[PDB]
């Protein structure tokens, strides 16, 4: 929603 | 207030984001809150302990005590960056001559960043009271010095797994090695057999791991699953100007990341 | 307040609910039957004026009236507070989503439980005090005109016993429509063989008492009572009458409450006997 | 409510 | 669900906020940092000594160092409430027999909760550990003793007001005192026909004021402006319903406040 | 959000 996500979660 | 047209933001941006995703590894054992945004600035570092058995019976009426937390403590969430520059000419040339535009100094800060960042995951700084893998309290210490025999070496891991398990935590585990015994550990000797890191692969389930960020004779072990760690992310890699100087072109690249140990009973270490 | 809002069960459950309640709370009672009631004040009353104590003071007839006939009393009066008494009643929470979309009828039998314990509490108050309230019972007031039974086992030793008592009770100047009020074992072992003048003795006490010999199975082992029934020497306060209301939400399930406020008021302690 | 008397008046 | 209705409620609150603002001191000496919401529980903290003597330079400019925070860092905003209790039949009796509605049990938990908050302002919590302006960290003592002379209560109070300008922070004091000298402070006859508490009052232009919560013989002197001393309100003193239970009715009388002394160089004390 | 009720009791 803010500024979504762009790298991260790779896995867990 | 910003030259560069929305195709070379493109073109940055992605540069960025893949060597971020190629270099990081940390953030391949650890589920991410989500994005909070930019305009937060500390988070719940929330709890220390808690078992709460629970119990099943035929009406539905047991009292188990549940869990909120022990203490709450509200650190707040730092700020990674590096930064670079682009010598205006190029962003010119690369308007009429050599369209797709040269970032090879995107890609140098952004590798830059991921190290620091990992290393702020696996090691603290105690200058703003950020506590780390190796360095946290807490952590189920054993000592494991028995190498360069390769009869042997996974006893170190196995008493971790069972010590682990002592405090209540089954799951998933996870490696984490220095690469002096990472290569250590994949040698082939008489009495060949096989080689190890298939062992402890299949032992741990989730991935044993290389960093080149830890000392000479680190080594730890985690459970990977949520409810027991975490990672507090405000922003993510990006980048930003920094005004404009000699005509030249300088940017940031930046992230707000915190680790917080909800479970502080998970690690083991030497 | 009750509930009828946010509540699980729906409007015919709740009328079977309560019409449960009624009728074991109305088989169960003993007391309620021996002492006519002031009616319902309403929910917020605490506390009933207690009119103090006795006098022999007897009306007068003359030519004109000059014998000034005064019904006085100068003391106090000593209102008093009106008690609660309650047992807890729980169902279960998926037992109504059953009865949602599975076997319609819902049992309802604590209710029936709750009850009867609520009201063998009632009649455990009336017929005792207790000492944390300090209140005030048939078998525990003072000056109560006590005689010694003592003959039974006996052709009919209780019909003696009990018209000594009546005696006892018209020499203090206090007679009317008699009632008699006795524990198990002497309720049947006076239902016994007839007293070879007649009958069962049962039929003898009642053409007696003239207002019905009554069984409590929550007084003592071997005691009984005698009033004179008529008010303004006994009576009985209510501030509402037997109900139930939802009480809350605990774990998953429906936890409800009976409810009902009473006191008695011996106001003439010369309507009493004991052993 | 306030005057229901719902179980009472048992004729005594 | 309310149990009562919007008369009651009305009376209840308007109880509860006379006892407030009859019995607090503190918040006449503050300036609040505007209501926040309920949600934001935490806040920035200070700056202090950053001194920079300041600058001249003709046409053009040198190269002194801006002012800001000494070391960027928050606090936890804490809650303290206070809890009463009513009955059903009470309220039902007041709705029709007999109605005033005692509110007493009301006035009695604001009393309480009102005192406990100007104790956390005057003297903080040693158990959780904040800043108590009798116990604050560079509070420039002045020996307040040696009164019970004519003179004497004038002699510590200017002693004060020279130790705040010395350390260049003066303006619009004011001064607040342990009850029995403040009250003894009536040793009127100085030298002519005026009170002693009011040429000290003349003095301080902001009022010597009565706090019973300080202990014996202690009192201060600071300066009434913001950038000093501040008050970080999240919600005020409301009164909240807890929910039924036992058809009972409980409540709970509300408040989320947290001092911060941005400039540690506005104190006097013993 | 929330008006203030107690009041500020002025500076």
């Amino acid at each position: 929603e803010s500024h979504p996500l762009t790298v991260g979660s790779l896995r867990r | 207030e910003n030259p560069l047209r929305e195709e070379e933001w493109a073109r940055l941006n992605e540069t960025v984001i893949q060597v971020a995703r190629r270099s990081l590894v940390g953030r391949r054992i650890l589920d991410i809150y989500g994005p909070l945004g930019a305009g937060v600035q500390t988070v719940p570092y929330d709890e220390f302990q808690g078992v709460s058995p629970g119990a099943v019976d035929i009406v539905g009426e047991q009292e188990t005590a549940m869990v909120f937390t022990d203490a709450r403590k509200f650190k707040t969430i730092p700020i990674i960056y590096k930064d670079f520059l682009l010598h205006w000419r190029d962003i010119e040339a690369a308007r009429t001559h050599n369209m797709p535009l040269d970032v090879s100094a995107a890609a140098g800060a952004a590798a830059l960043c991921a190290q620091q960042e990992d290393e702020l995951i696996f090691y603290g700084d105690a200058r703003l009271g950020y506590e780390g893998l190796m360095t946290a309290n807490g952590r189920l210490t054993v000592p494991l010095g028995d190498w360069t025999s390769p009869g042997g070496g996974f006893q170190a891991i196995v008493e971790a797994t069972r010590k682990l398990n002592e405090q209540g935590h089954f799951g998933p585990y996870a490696v984490v090695l220095s690469p002096r015994l990472y290569s250590q550990l994949h040698r082939i000797y008489e009495k060949t057999g096989v080689l190890e890191i298939e062992t402890i692969r299949q032992l741990a389930s989730d991935g044993v791991y290389q960093s080149n960020r830890l000392r000479g004779e680190s080594g730890v072990v985690v459970s990977t699953g949520r409810e027991n760690m975490d990672l507090a992310v405000s922003m993510d890699m990006v980048a930003a100007y920094l005004g404009a100087s000699r005509m030249n072109h300088p940017f940031r690249v930046l992230e707000a990341l915190l680790l917080r140990i909800k479970h502080p009973d998970a690690i083991c270490t030497l």
